[PDB]
């Protein structure tokens, strides 16, 4: 049903796009968190 | 009024950098003397393309629109010259065609690059291709048919490309080479739109009502009927406004098209292409935003 296949694929891909915008924030924020503090208490030479 | 997708290009022009819409390429395909170059002319709204009976389009013309505050044209040859009179553009197109192809009806694959700046032209790219023929004439080698097809198969065989199949109304639809190519490269009818050009020349006692209603050869997106300026009028220098008024009178008057009047004409074709283009950005807007 060309109309139904067109709409269904448009909707599911627009949603996957709106989610890329949220998946990439938490990756930036996890690296920022990695830079905020230096934890030398485990699995290190000193620890 | 300005449609929203045009208002976006105005806004991105105001920003001036680092943002733009991704639109498809538009290709117009048809048989010789079908009326393709009068379709591009009507669509753009400026009478700058060479037109008339016989072989005229001898090279691929890659017309590239650009949004700008002032109206003018330019070529990627003759660098730096700004053409504010489109008659000069038309003569330059003819001269550039002759410099490469020669004057004895030659055909060459090297494209002509033209760029037009204007207020509300999004960034749409249009391509004009040199018709299709069966029998060589003039200084044309025997295998010209395959070379012309090979030229077509470099544009219509790509995705992200709309196709307008142009076919005359006074020639039975079964003979159209436009539909044959569209069907071969787009079997599902996803991109193809059909244009019927010469509805005013139908032999007395016949019409194309059966084709305009998408019954005879069903095509997904239907058929749109247009009436352009005859050879006398283009030689008589009739203005586009008069041509549009005549087209509206014709469709409103013809008994077999009264009930289809609201789906026929150049402006409707513009609406159809605006909706078609608006629907190729829907899944990209979240990224822009
Ligand atoms: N009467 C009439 N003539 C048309 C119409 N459309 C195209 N033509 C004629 O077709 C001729 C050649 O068309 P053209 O633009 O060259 O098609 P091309 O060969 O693909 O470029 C033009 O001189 C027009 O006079 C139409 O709707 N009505
Ligand atoms: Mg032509």
């Amino acid at each position: 049903y060309p109309r139904l296949r067109e709409e269904m694929e448009r909707i599911v891909t627009t949603h996957i796009r709106e989610r890329e915008g949220r998946t990439k924030e938490q990756v930036m924020l996890l690296i920022d968190i990695e830079l905020a503090y230096m934890n030398t208490n485990h699995e290190d030479f000193i620890g | 009024l300005i449609p929203l997708v045009n208002r976006l290009q105005d806004a991105f022009s105001a920003i001036g950098q680092n943002a733009d819409l991704d639109l498809p390429q538009i290709a117009v395909v048809g048989g010789q003397s079908a009326g393709a170059s009068s379709v591009l002319e009507n669509f753009v709204g400026r009478d700058f393309l060479p037109r008339g009976s016989g072989i005229v389009t001898r090279r691929p013309l890659v017309l590239q629109l650009v949004n700008a505050t002032t109206e003018y044209a330019e070529f990627l040859h003759c660098k730096g010259k700004k053409f504010t009179d489109f008659e000069e553009v038309r003569l330059e197109i003819e001269a550039e065609t002759d410099r490469v192809t020669g004057t004895n009806k030659g055909i060459s694959p090297v494209p002509i690059n033209l760029r037009v700046y204007s207020p509300h032209v999004l960034n749409l790219t249009l391509v004009d291709l040199p018709g299709m023929t069966k029998v060589p004439v003039g200084d044309q080698p025997p295998d010209i048919e395959f070379q012309i097809r090979d030229m077509l198969m470099q544009f219509v065989t790509k995705e992200n490309c709309l196709i307008l199949a142009v076919s005359p109304a006074n020639s039975d639809l079964a003979n159209s080479d436009a539909l044959k190519v569209a069907k071969e490269v787009d079997p599902q009818g996803q991109r193809t739109i059909g244009v019927i050009t010469k509805l005013d020349l139908m032999d007395e006692g016949t019409d194309a009502r059966d084709v305009l209603e998408n019954k005879l050869l069903p095509l997904r997106r239907g058929y749109i009927g247009v009436v352009n300026r005859s050879q006398k009028d283009i030689d008589g220098k009739k203005d586009i406004t008069a041509a549009l008024a005549a087209e509206r009178k014709f469709f409103l008057s013809h008994p077999s098209y009264r009930h289809l009047a609201d789906r026929m004409g150049t402006p409707y074709l513009q609406k159809v292409l605006n909706q078609q283009l608006t629907n190729h950005i829907r899944d990209t807007l979240p990224g822009l935003r």
